């Protein structure tokens, strides 16, 4: 949240990747990358973060 | 057609000088916002800087801001007043143009 | 001798804080402070970098060799700032609380 | 008038001659003197409290590009930003020796008044420092 009120998003994808090095299946990490790439307006990258996110949870109202 | 035209050219005397007030008053505003955003990135940062000059343009420009306000009431207040005579000539010239 | 070639740019630079690097790792480019807390970059026009602090030294260099680019360190008197310029992020943002001279 | 008698005197004692000395003042010289300063001062301060904004004014201009918010009462400053510099490098000398000249005039008119103005000596710093052009002259002429 920090790194993107900076606007820096790609900081910020870095980050997430490297929690959900830490925790290997985190749904919230897997959204915000997905809210990122949404945000950025790559829809190619959004849909696949929000498919892992199905692939986890399949009850996410966002995904 | 003589007596009334010379209201209807006060009235917009007056609507003009409004609008160059508040394009001075748009101009005036700027400048303060830029000034007191500079003010403001001097706060944010940690080590000590002399500013004295900003603040001393600042004042300035406001007090310039002061000045343009009132001087935009004091023209609202004229107009309107040149409006209220105006409805009146309005009135008698239509009441002799229907006689 | 003659110079080469002769550009001139649209702000003033600062004394000591002055680098030239490869930012894109295949085009360099030069980066310089600048007066207001300002950092500007000549790319072969000029983008500029809010650094919203005055800045004491300035450098550019390769940070990690894993990659090629040039990382552009701008120490803040009170801070310092690697930052990758081809992506808007930074490689750290450290605060020193001593200086950067 | 004071110099020369100061050195023509101290040379005739250097020789021994008694010389007699007079002198006849014109009350309208010194205001004129004070007039023939009086630019120089204005000029020197103007210049001082421009260089007090051109630093304020460059900050400004680097971000907004002083073409749309600033009213060109500074964007002349803007322009002339260099001679302002260059020559408050050397206004702070002007200023002495002015201040100096103005102080050692003071000093000769009341001498050949007749007194001695040391003790008022600094009590004309401060309205140098104010520099009312009508006060300085009633300074001049009223104690």
């Amino acid at each position: 949240k920090v790194y993107i009120s900076l606007d820096q998003p790609l900081t910020a994808l870095n980050l997430f990747k490297q929690g959900l090095d830490k925790f290997p299946g985190e749904v919230t990490l897997l959204c915000g990358i997905a809210r990122i790439y949404e945000e950025m307006n790559n829809i190619s990258s959004a849909t696949e973060y929000y498919k892992e996110v199905l692939k986890q949870d399949n009850t996410h109202v966002e995904a | 057609l003589e007596e009334y035209f010379e209201l209807i050219d006060h009235h917009f005397e007056l609507r003009i000088n409004g609008e160059k007030l508040e394009e001075l008053l748009s101009e005036r505003a700027v400048q303060f916002r830029a000034i007191q955003r500079r003010l403001l990135t001097r706060f944010k940062d940690k080590t000590p800087a002399p500013l004295q000059h900003l603040d001393t343009l600042l004042d300035g420009t406001y007090k310039q801001v002061i000045a343009l306000a009132d001087a935009v009431e004091e023209n609202q207040d004229n107009l309107f007043q040149s409006f209220t005579r105006l409805k009146s000539a309005t009135h008698l010239v239509i009441l002799l143009i229907g006689l | 001798l003659q110079p080469v070639f002769t550009l001139k740019l649209r702000h003033k630079i600062s004394p000591r804080m002055v680098a030239v690097g490869r930012y894109d790792g295949t085009h360099p480019c030069l980066a310089a402070a600048t007066q207001a807390g300002k950092v500007f970059i000549h790319n072969p026009d000029v983008s500029l970098l809010n650094i919203n602090q005055t800045v004491s030294c300035l450098t550019a260099g390769v940070l990690n060799p894993e990659l090629g680019y040039d990382a552009l360190l701008v120490g803040t008197q009170t801070n310092l700032l690697a930052y990758d310029v081809y992506n808007n992020s930074d490689l750290f943002y450290r605060e020193v609380a001593d200086g950067a001279s | 008038i004071s110099i020369l008698k100061d050195v023509l005197s101290k040379e005739a004692t250097k020789r021994k001659i008694n010389l007699n000395i007079s002198y006849e003042i014109n009350e309208v010289s010194v205001k004129h003197t004070l007039k023939l300063i009086h630019p120089k001062l204005e000029y020197q301060l103007l210049l001082a409290k421009k260089v007090q904004l051109i630093d304020a004014l460059k900050e400004l201009q680097v971000h907004e590009g002083n073409t749309n918010f600033l009213i060109p009462e500074y964007r002349c400053i803007l322009e002339e930003a260099d001679h302002l510099q260059e020559e408050y490098k050397k206004q702070p000398a002007h200023l002495e020796r002015l201040y100096g000249m103005i102080t050692d005039l003071f000093i000769d008119k009341f001498k050949f008044k007749g007194t001695n103005v040391k003790t008022k000596v600094p009590l004309l710093l401060e309205i140098l420092d104010s520099y009312d052009q009508n006060a300085l002259i009633a300074f001049f002429d009223a104690a």
